[PDB]
């Protein structure tokens, strides 16, 4: 029923024709490839 | 509709092919034409294929070379 | 009436399909465009062909090969290869994407766009099937591509086959030998997949295989090209007596009931022999008794484990050529009188021996040398422990710092798998000691 | 299948292209008019990787061509095959750079970047499966790393699975080719580090120093280390596009490079190379080819790379070769030279085989490795950076264009600190 | 592959192989004068040429199949012509020995 | 069956005419003379729609001009293709308008009605099964959104089961060509809400847009800029007077685009169109046909068709092509884009194809869309007339020929309205 898709999906909000302050910007860590962090575990079942 | 043939393939007997039925000793339903149509049925079709893959060909080229002609 | 379907996930099965089933038609000497030019055949009647192949209708002869694959460019290799015209167009299925040797990807990212298939694909094939004897799975658990799938194929064979008994040939990664930077761990958690899910499985470590080349063969730069056909020859001995008349054939059914103390330890063992290529096959006498010995040789096993450090629970030898019943009970005799082979306390006799008549056929311009003697060996004993302790040697030292822990981590997949492929892992080889104790 | 489009930015990222694309040609079989005149399929079979089709056959490349001015731009259009582009690739503005990277990045750029985005747009949408983007910019110049970077910064966040692969330029402190080289290099770094993926540092040091003690030749121009480089790119493309033993595509090589979310930044080099005088007497085996690679004068950064420890490494063979030879030789290596590898990853070097050696040889070999010799580079562009700014000279121009004074203190800091990290692994001891 | 130096030679050096090498193995009735007395019936003119689908299809009538790279090569060295046409008196003048 | 007649009004709406007919003459084959040399049947297969039958071989066009000063239909009939108006149909008077919305429409238009009322009724008498009416004229000029205005809001008063078509020229906002723009535009678009069943609004800053950008073409012309226009009027009808897949007449087209009664102005277009250096080295497939159909550049209007939503969008497919591609590209557009079309109006394009295509080429497309980016077009003029009229600023030309200034008041309302109320489902959501 819910067709959840993976890696590359093909639904978007600004996929063709989209686009129409020096202030901001990325402080620390914003970055997805820095945060050399691990997210919390989770015992986990297996057993199906 | 109707029923003209006893079986696709074989038509009804000649009345005289049975010239017993006196007993269930004779069924017809052996075949004995069984293994030999198998085979020859192989080979009708086969052609069948080789008169298509071909015209297949053929019908993507006119396809081909217009694309040219336009070029 | 009885026939077998093949399974080949990844590269490593995709290379040996190939040389797998190449094998197998020139054996019938199905010609490579599928109309094989007709035959009366010399064993077995002309039935033989029933088991790898089925009538066409009109020509050729379709194997029962489906392939899965998620990368092109080895799998499109065999639709231009010579071998165009065996294979139907519609079962070398090859995805777009690779996996790029991760196993979360494998097995969490992008299962079900092409999993649905491998079952549609492999159903309708069964369906023409009325006999089945069995499956055999083969793919390569280091393999980036194959764990995943596979895992997902196993997982998901167990409901759509449940009773189908399901034999399978992995490939392990090799000791020191290696190719990957991540291959453990795609290999700890393919193998923690295929403990609950494989009534029959074997081993066959790269670098063993890479061995024998130097010591027998007498080649000093082997290809992969070389090792297929090694890998060729041992299924084709182990599938024998399907087919090829013999005074005591064995079937595949005789491997789920006879070569296992229980359902969980099934990690067996193969050997071959003899191998002997025909430069020095001037001088060897290559008879029973000697080819016999040869397959409990220590250097020759298949895996780089030394037998000489466990017990021999049971082992499956099936025989193919000119032997004759007679020098064969002496082989057995022979061998149980050397103390060196020990076997467990509990196992009386631990030997189902086979029995055939064809040799094997060649392989053009192959390496091996035709013989009228060949023996296949299946062998599950305490030794095979050590294989996974130095895997598991491997995967504690690394997880100690999380290293290359988030990019799985970003497949979907929860960081705690871990702890359960470890006790998994863990779980299991105190089992094989302590069956090896005795009573 | 899975193809990559390419973007170049800055007359070190142009001039690449007129280069980079001319042995890409050459390899499949393109010729300077582009017909395809190609003896074999194994030069088709994946020939859609890099180019699109057209009428009459006529192949284009997947080119996207920007800078600031446009004189750099010229040259390229009129050398042999600058006739492959077509002109809506293109983009020029009007006002030039200056080597500043505020006039690059905040005010300049800010209005150009509207029709690369567009044009940039256009291409991944009509391919069949995207698989990455391969950029070569220039850190050392204003347009360049301005334009250049923030061209990386805005593509990852529409895009959230592309990969990426970075070709960079850092300046080494010998050859001061701009004052305020220091300054641009660590404002580069700072929003590289967040959205690259891979990035692999050459230092013009090495092309120089390869064009001497490498290759023995008198008077090389740009276009020999631009040659130099180019055999690199296309080292590490060949295997997603032509049949081998293991196929490896740029994302297969990510997986086993990088040990930690970012400390991502390689170190390559290319063998084996050799003079007109002095390549008739060696002998020609992956065993001397692999002795090259591993020799620290040949690699293509100044960083030393005896210095630190390897943590992650790639192979990439090219031409026919038995898995044994190359295999054993490895592992060789890794044993050989213990003191020089990690010991809390095992087996911690890659290999693969591609089936198409380079036209015109017999063996060659390309290698990609995550080595913390990389430190020397950063630390050494970091006491540079601290020096400059103490007198607050050259500040000034970066104020003049909205940027302030905070951005330069954060940059400082994290550039720090990914030094800081990049070390801590050095010392760490199972 | 790789045939742009000794290439032309180095491929046409493995294919003949298979062929010498194939044709040994089945040992069998196979006659090397099979395959020039089949040529002539695809030559028609007997002009000595056949395009590239007669050829590929006279090989396959004799057993031996090779992969779609392989004939490539073929086509480049035997076309002396540079008709594109290859001379099978050429290929069958080959691929037989001058005797022990 | 089904033909239709023509009304053009002004200066700009007869020289737009004398394109159209010389184009439309192109693709039927009918001579200068009037004499017939196609070379197929199709040719002369739906003539009726924009010919009669005339005994001597020459076909007449149903055209009727009107100006209210001679030059326009002098010239018109000068030049090529000028003999095919017949001399009975023209109607000239002898003032002239002078841009003065008032005198077109109230002092000389009002007198003139009766022959050109007459005239038009008897053509509309002579169809077998009328259509409906096409009309060019011209908002900014005087006499255009005068003379033109009146008999539009005159003949929905006779005719009302016909469709009625407006193509209209409102005047840019950055090159202006009179001063009593702002005031004249209003007034007709107020009247032109009331009575227009569809007014298709084209731009000229565009135009010249589109010349310099897409054409590349070096010395454009008005000839040039009436040559575009000429060829969409043809583009919107085509199908119709060809056999085809899927006939879809001018009225099906008011069916699939007007979402409520009071939005009936769309956007249009054509493409593909190719440089004098890009002719050859472009792409000529589906995928081609919907990248430039929705690009911004192409579209004729001022207006930026990402400000808003489109409410709703029709493509007509012109020549052969695999219909596959024509439905599932149009799907591969909705999806990727849903932010930019409203949620409520699932599966909002049109499609059409038709199997004659345009003189020396394979594919060709023509867009129409009614787009809510339309607003900032009204505004920008609703918000100049605001500016002049606070002030009374030439209001006595208008006041001393029979206005009240309560009308200018009471127009405004209704533009006003119309543009709050247009933007009203833009916020409005399911
Ligand atoms: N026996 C054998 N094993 C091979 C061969 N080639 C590769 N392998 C094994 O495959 C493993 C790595 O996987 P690959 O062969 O590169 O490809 P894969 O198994 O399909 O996994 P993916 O990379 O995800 O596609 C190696 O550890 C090898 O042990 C081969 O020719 N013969
Ligand atoms: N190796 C090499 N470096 C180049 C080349 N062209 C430019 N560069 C580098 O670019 C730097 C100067 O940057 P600049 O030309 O101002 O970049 P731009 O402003 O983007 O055009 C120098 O430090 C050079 O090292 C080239 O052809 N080869
Ligand atoms: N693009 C284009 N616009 C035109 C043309 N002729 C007139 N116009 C437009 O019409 C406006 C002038 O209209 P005008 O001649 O006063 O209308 P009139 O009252 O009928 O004479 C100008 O602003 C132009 O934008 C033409 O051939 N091409
Ligand atoms: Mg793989």
């Amino acid at each position: 029923f819910e067709l959840s898709k993976g890696p590359h999906s093909h639904k978007d909000f600004c996929s063709t024709f989209g686009r129409v302050s020096t202030s901001d910007f990325r402080k620390k860590n914003t970055g997805t490839m820095g945060s050399n962090k691990l997210p919390i575990i989770k015992p986990f079942k297996y057993a199906d | 509709m109707k029923r003209v043939k006893e079986s696709y393939f074989r038509e009804h007997p000649h009345w005289s092919d049975i010239n017993g039925c006196s007993g269930a000793k004779e069924f017809e339903g052996e075949d004995l034409a069984y293994d030999a149509r198998i085979k020859y049925q192989k080979e009708t079709q086969k052609q069948w294929i080789e008169q298509q893959i071909r015209e297949k060909k053929m019908r993507e080229e006119a396809e081909r070379n217009e694309e040219r002609a336009y070029a | 009436m009885r026939e077998v379907i093949s399974i080949h996930v990844g590269q490593g099965g995709i290379q040996v399909g190939n040389a797998c089933w190449e094998l197998f038609c020139l054996e019938h000497g199905i010609q490579p465009d599928g109309q094989m030019p007709s035959d009366k055949t010399i064993g077995g009647g002309d039935d033989a062909f029933n088991t790898f192949f089925s009538e066409t209708g009109a020509g050729k002869h379709v194997p029962r090969a489906v392939f899965l694959d998620l990368e092109p460019t080895v799998i499109d290799e065999v639709r231009t290869g010579t071998y165009r015209q065996l294979f139907h167009p519609e079962q070398l299925i090859s995805g777009k994407e690779d996996a790029a040797n991760n196993f979360a990807r494998g097995h969490y990212t992008i299962g079900k766009e092409i999993v649905d298939l491998c079952l549609d694909r492999i159903r309708k094939l069964a369906d023409n099937c009325t006999g089945l004897q069995g499956f055999l799975v083969f793919n390569s658990v280091g393999g980036g591509t194959g764990s995943g799938l596979g895992s997902l194929l196993l997982e998901r064979l167990s409901v759509d086959y449940g009773k189908k008994s399901k034999l399978g040939f992995t490939i392990y990664p090799s000791p020191q030998v290696s190719t990957a930077v991540v291959e453990p761990y795609n290999s700890i958690l393919s193998t923690h997949s295929l403990l609950e899910h494989t009534d029959v499985a074997v081993m066959l470590d790269n670098e063993a295989i890479y061995d024998i080349c130097r010591r027998n063969l007498d080649i000093e730069r082997p290809t992969y090209t070389n090792l297929n056909r090694l890998i060729a020859q041992v299924i084709s001995s182990l599938t024998a007596s399907l087919r090829f008349d013999g005074a005591l054939n064995v079937d595949i059914t005789e491997f789920q009931t006879n070569l296992v103390p229980y359902p969980r330890i099934h990690f067996m063992l193969s050997s071959y022999a003899p191998i002997i290529s025909a430069e020095k096959a001037y001088h060897e006498q290559l008879s029973v008794a000697e080819i016999t010995n040869s397959a409990f040789e220590p250097a020759n096993m298949m895996a780089k484990c030394d037998p000489r450090h466990g017990k021999y629970m049971a082992c499956s030898m099936m025989y193919r050529g000119d032997v004759v019943p007679k020098d064969v009970n002496a082989s057995i005799a022979t061998i149980k009188t050397k103390r060196t082979i020990q076997f467990v306390d509990w196992c009386p006799t631990g030997f189902k021996v086979g029995i055939n008549y064809q040799p094997p056929t060649v392989v053009p311009g192959g390496d091996l040398a035709k013989v009228m003697r060949a023996v296949c060996m299946i062998s599950n004993s305490t030794a095979i422990a050590e294989v996974f302790s130095r895997l598991d040697h491997k995967f504690d030292l690394m997880y100690a710092k999380r290293a290359f822990v988030h990019w799985y981590v970003g497949e979907g997949m929860e960081e705690g798998e871990f702890s359960e492929a470890r006790e998994d892992l863990a779980a299991l080889e105190k089992d094989y000691e302590e069956v090896g104790i005795e009573t | 299948m899975r193809e990559i489009v390419h973007i170049q930015g800055g007359q070190c990222g142009n001039q690449i292209g007129a280069k980079f694309w001319e042995v890409i040609s050459d390899e499949h079989g393109i010729d300077p008019t582009g017909t395809y005149h190609g003896d074999s399929d194994l030069q088709l079979e994946r020939i859609n990787v890099y180019y699109n089709e057209a009428t009459g056959g006529r192949y284009v490349p997947r080119a996207i061509l920007m800078d600031l001015e446009p004189g750099t731009m010229d040259s390229v259009r009129a050398g042999p095959f600058g006739q492959l582009f077509r002109p809506d690739n293109f983009v020029f503005g009007q006002t030039g750079a200056g080597n500043n990277w505020a006039k690059g990045h905040y005010t300049e750029g800010a209005e150009l970047i509207d029709s690369v985005l567009d044009v940039v747009r256009k291409e991944a949408e009509g391919c069949d499966c995207l698989q990455g983007f391969q950029i070569t910019h220039s850190l050392g110049g204003g347009t360049g790393s301005g334009m250049g970077t923030l061209l990386i910064s805005k593509v990852r966040e529409e895009y959230p699975d592309r990969i990426m692969e970075t070709f960079s330029v850092v300046p080494s402190p010998k050859v001061s080719d701009t004052v305020v080289e220091p300054y641009n290099a660590t404002l580069s770094v700072h929003q590289l580090v967040e959205n690259a993926d891979e990035c692999m540092v050459i230092d013009n040091e090495a092309l120089y120093d390869i064009c001497f003690r490498t290759l023995k030749l008198t008077t090389p121009t740009y276009g020999d280390l631009n040659h130099l480089v180019s055999a690199a790119m296309s080292g590490v493309t060949c295997c997603l596009r032509f049949p081998g033993q293991l196929n490896s595509d740029l994302r297969k090589l990510a997986v086993n490079l990088i040990p930690f979310p970012r400390l991502h930044f390689f170190m390559i080099g290319f063998a084996p190379l050799t003079s007109r005088g002095s390549q008739q007497y060696r002998a020609l085996t992956v065993p001397e080819l692999t002795q090259q690679m591993f020799d620290a004068k040949n690699m293509m950064c100044a960083a030393d790379p005896r210095h630190g420890r390897y943590l992650t490494a790639s192979a990439l063979f090219r031409g026919r070769m038995s898995t044994k030879e190359v295999d054993e030789q490895m592992l060789n290596v890794q044993n050989k030279n213990s003191s020089y590898f990690v010991e809390w990853i095992p087996n911690n070097i890659k290999s693969s085989i591609c089936d198409i050696p380079p036209k015109g040889l017999k063996m060659a070999v390309t290698f990609v490795g995550n080595s913390t010799a990389i430190q020397e580079m950063f630390k050494r562009v970091a006491e540079q950076f601290t020096a400059m700014f103490r007198r607050k000279a050259f500040l000034h121009w970066y104020t003049g264009e909205g940027m302030d004074e905070m951005e330069f203190t954060e940059a400082e800091s994290n550039m720090n600190d990914l030094v800081s990290e990049y070390q801590q692994y050095q010392d760490a001891t199972a | 592959m790789s045939l742009y130096g000794v290439g032309l030679n180095v491929q046409v050096d493995r294919i003949k192989t298979e062929f010498r090498l194939y044709v040994s193995k089945q040992k069998g009735g196979l006659n090397v004068r099979n395959l020039r007395r089949i040529f002539e019936q695809l030559d028609y003119q007997q002009n000595g040429q056949l395009n590239l689908d007669d050829f590929k299809a006279g090989l396959n009538k004799f057993g031996f199949f090779l992969k779609n790279v392989d004939y490539q090569c073929l086509l480049k060295y035997f076309d002396v012509e540079q008709n594109g046409n290859v001379n099978y008196l050429a290929f069958l003048s080959c691929i037989s020995q001058t005797l022990n």
